[PDB]
């Protein structure tokens, strides 16, 4: 009856200290440098392929952020305020956030169900016996490429919400580009406005990628199994981020 | 074992559900105070916010409860909350009193030219009434004010002495006045 | 795989407390701190219409301190204002204090009375008189205090004016000369109508 509620949070937190030790494993020793040089064509699958998501979010979300503010600020500020809250809004909040969630869904999802099937099928496994640790040819350069993409994505998404934001604010409803631009200039700080939205960028690349490849590494062989993972690494990656976020950005800006 | 999974399901479920409860209706809408209410007159409440401040000495006392209309005197009629922790305070608050009421009373001819059964009388009505007073002295004006040259509104509830003093849930009477800038441009006021 | 399954509970634990610590230790940058040596002080006004909890307090337009906490006194019907002061700045390094200590009794003894005391009366006043300031902050006896405005709109905060005293308040006691703001509608009364 209760107990089973027990059980489950038990065994679910066990699985956590499992991610950890794995986590250990794979960024502690990679000796093997021949074979890091694939990683550039696992980027393909994680950052190429995910540039038309980020970019067409980016711009609904800068366009949005441009008639939102409009309507509040023309009752205060709109010719000195529409510069400097879309650019600190998208340096804080947006950049970090919703290109970390879009890149949790589209590449999260997709690395999971990647490393499920290389499990499920058995082909992962054959590798043990032929003496390649699967761990530094397969895992590896999945977990790097997830690393360095997400922070270059960041990047992008907020430098076409600046685009959708001066498109609308100042473009078709009447602002002037001097003050925006120089708001912008005399409230963004490079330290540590931009710098900010790019730690905390680095630090959801790690926990969000590390999720999707413990939960794809399952222990379980069972075909029910890879929806589930994929479902879970929705999740879990989700609210880590946002609980991260809050308290990342209770530091950097308190 | 179930000892383990017994304790586990305990933790977190049992404070979990109640938690969402109680850190929202906390917030949001329950609620406990010593509250004491009195009324009072204005002939002009210009601006005056339904959840303004009011404040003795600058001390946030109590909160402006609600603002109406009577449609025949048209006068305006406001209802207070005063918090009693700040205002009646304590036991040895009444003690004080009937002591300045020892000096205050019998100091005239109110005793001088009574019998002793008058004078026990007159001390008797004294315990009645300060028995459920909340300290603001009969002299006090109320009015209207505002937090600064720009912002939200409140009223100063000023004081000026002797023993006499409103009975909880009165209404305070000698009030007066506002500030309005209409009326000061057309007396051409600096 | 009996034995692997001990391990991993372990980690969780570990990871997952450092994670708690974590949180409750970095949230702290912002809330929860005095950011101070934490000697307190009070004192007591006539009028303390628009301070706030967390208002400055500064003395020659440095911040030293904050306004903590803000009462009434129903009978007496002064506001009592409750300081957090920095001792960092409040305090006197110790090579200072021999100064003070030094110049203060200079003038207590020759431009006061001291030196005509009974000797035993004047060590015994010197060694108090000097033991006592351990427990002393750079705030004279002739220190006023008021409230102050910030900005032409903004939140009201306390001003500390010291100067021409001799003695030494003690952390934890009442500054005495204290004056209140003035209302908007009493500088009208005052000097226009």
């Amino acid at each position: 009856t209760i107990a089973w509620l027990g059980r489950l949070v038990i065994e679910r937190i066990r699985g956590i200290g499992v991610a950890a030790l794995m986590l250990l494993q794979i960024i502690f020793s990679l000796p093997s440098a021949g074979g890091f040089g694939r990683f550039v064509y696992q980027m393909h699958r994680v950052g190429v392929m995910s540039l038309l998501i980020i970019t067409v979010s980016g711009l609904f979300i800068g366009l949005v952020l441009g008639l939102q503010g409009y309507s509040i600020l023309v009752n205060v500020g709109s010719e000195s305020m529409l510069g400097t809250m879309v650019s600190l809004t998208l340096l804080r909040e947006l950049a970090p956030v919703v290109a970390a969630l879009l890149f949790a869904g589209r590449a999260g999802s997709a690395l999971t169900a990647e490393i499920g099937s290389m499990k499920q099928s058995e082909q992962l496994a054959s590798m043990e016996m032929i003496g390649v640790d699967p761990l530094k040819q397969i895992v590896s350069p999945r977990l790097w490429a997830g690393i360095v993409s997400l922070p270059m994505l960041t990047v992008i998404f907020a430098a076409i919400g600046i685009v959708g934001g001066k498109l609308v604010g100042v473009d078709f409803l009447g602002v002037d580009e001097g003050s925006f631009w120089s708001g912008m200039q005399n409230n963004v700080q490079f330290g540590h406005d931009v710098v900010n939205g790019i730690i905390k960028s680095i630090v959801f690349a790690l926990l969000c990628t590390w999720i999707a490849v413990f939960q794809g590494y399952a222990c379980d062989p069972t075909p029910e199994g890879i929806a589930t993972a994929m479902t879970r690494t929705v999740v879990y990656s989700s609210l880590c981020v946002l609980g991260f976020d809050f308290v990342l950005t209770a530091v950097m800006f308190g | 074992t179930s000892e383990l999974a017994v304790g586990i399901f305990v933790i977190i479920f049992g404070i979990a559900l109640f938690f969402l409860a109680m850190k929202v209706s906390g917030l949001v809408g329950t609620n406990l105070s010593d509250g004491y209410t009195m009324k009072a007159q204005f002939d002009n409440v210009n601006g005056l916010k339904p959840r303004a401040k009011v404040t003795m000495s600058g001390v946030t006392i109590g909160r402006v409860d609600s603002i109406t209309l009577d449609p025949v005197t048209r006068l305006a009629t406001v209802t207070f909350d005063l918090d009693g922790k700040l205002t009646s305070f304590n036991a040895e608050q009444l003690k004080e009193v009937q002591k300045n009421a020892l000096d205050e009373l019998r100091y005239s001819s109110d005793y001088t030219q009574a019998t002793p059964a008058q004078q026990k009388t007159m001390e008797q009505q004294l315990i009645s009434n300060m028995n459920s007073i909340t300290s603001i002295d009969e002299d006090a004006y109320i009015m209207v004010a505002t937090n600064g040259l720009l912002g939200e509104k409140y009223l100063k509830i000023v004081p000026g002495g002797g023993l006499n003093y409103l009975k909880r849930g009165d209404t305070i009477s000698n009030t007066q006045g506002t500030m309005d800038l209409e009326d000061l441009i057309s007396k051409f006021i600096t």
